[PDB]
């Protein structure tokens, strides 16, 4: 509970009456580690750590057209998967 | 994200071998949301568990037929947190070889 597994959660700002909206939202594993030589070979551009990262991200999702006038994304499902940021 | 120990793992080209250190590092989970409205003026890193401090070491690592047994460096985890990886110094992916990872033969 000190991290609580990521789910969706009613997005409160753009929920709306019948109508919700879920987000994708909570903890993911992640780690650091000395960078192993084989690849510290491939890496013309060499790093001496190593992370692996995992944020919590929707799986699926329809985008649906909501009050201000803008369309956001519902998430129907979600992951730990990779970072893409937005 | 904590600070656990884990097992790296030192290799030798040119001896066909590798030696295990129990080095500490960073490990564990943090937290992050998927933003429902992307505004396109990027971004937001996201936070990760990764290194806020790290003190190099050095150990002893074995020789062989025609070489002789040498140092090697390497670093150690001092503190962890769910900070942003710092690019300037590590190499962030999804998925690497693994702190054990031994190519006992390069390539
Ligand atoms: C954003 O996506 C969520 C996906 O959960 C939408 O909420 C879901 O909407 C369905 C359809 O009204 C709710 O009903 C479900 O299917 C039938 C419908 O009659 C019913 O028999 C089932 O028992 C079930 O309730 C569903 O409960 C609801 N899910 C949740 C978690 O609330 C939501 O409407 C979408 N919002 C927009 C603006 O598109
Ligand atoms: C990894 O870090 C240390 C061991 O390197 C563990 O924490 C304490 O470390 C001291 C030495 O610095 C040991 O003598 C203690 O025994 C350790 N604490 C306890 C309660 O035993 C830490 O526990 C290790 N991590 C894991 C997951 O075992
Ligand atoms: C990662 O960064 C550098 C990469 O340039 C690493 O290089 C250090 O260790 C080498 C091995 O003996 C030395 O030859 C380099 O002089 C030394 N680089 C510097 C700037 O001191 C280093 O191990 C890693 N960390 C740091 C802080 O450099």
């Amino acid at each position: 509970q000190d991290c609580p597994e990521c789910t969706l959660q009613e997005n409160p700002f753009f929920s709306q009456p019948g109508a919700p909206i879920l987000q994708c939202m909570g903890c993911c594993f992640s780690r650091a580690y000395p960078t192993p030589l084989r690849s510290k070979k491939t890496m013309l551009v060499q790093k001496n750590v190593t992370s692996e990262s995992t944020c919590c991200v929707a799986k699926s999702y329809n985008r649906v057209t909501v009050m201000g006038g803008f369309k956001v994304e519902n998430h129907t499902a979600c992951h730990c998967s990779t970072c893409y940021y937005h | 994200c904590e600070l656990t120990n884990i097992t790296i793992a030192i290799e030798k080209e040119e001896c066909r071998f590798c030696i295990s250190i129990n080095t500490a590092w960073c490990a564990g989970y943090c937290y992050t949301r998927d933003l429902v409205y992307k505004d396109p003026a990027r971004p937001k890193i996201q936070k990760t568990c990764t290194f806020k401090e790290l003190v190099y070491e050095t150990v002893r690592v074995p020789g062989c037929a025609h070489h002789a047994d040498s140092l090697y460096t390497y670093p150690v985890a001092t503190q962890c947190h769910c900070g942003k990886c710092d690019s300037d110094s590590t190499d962030c992916t999804v998925r690497g070889l693994g702190p054990s990872y031994c190519s006992f033969g390069e390539m």
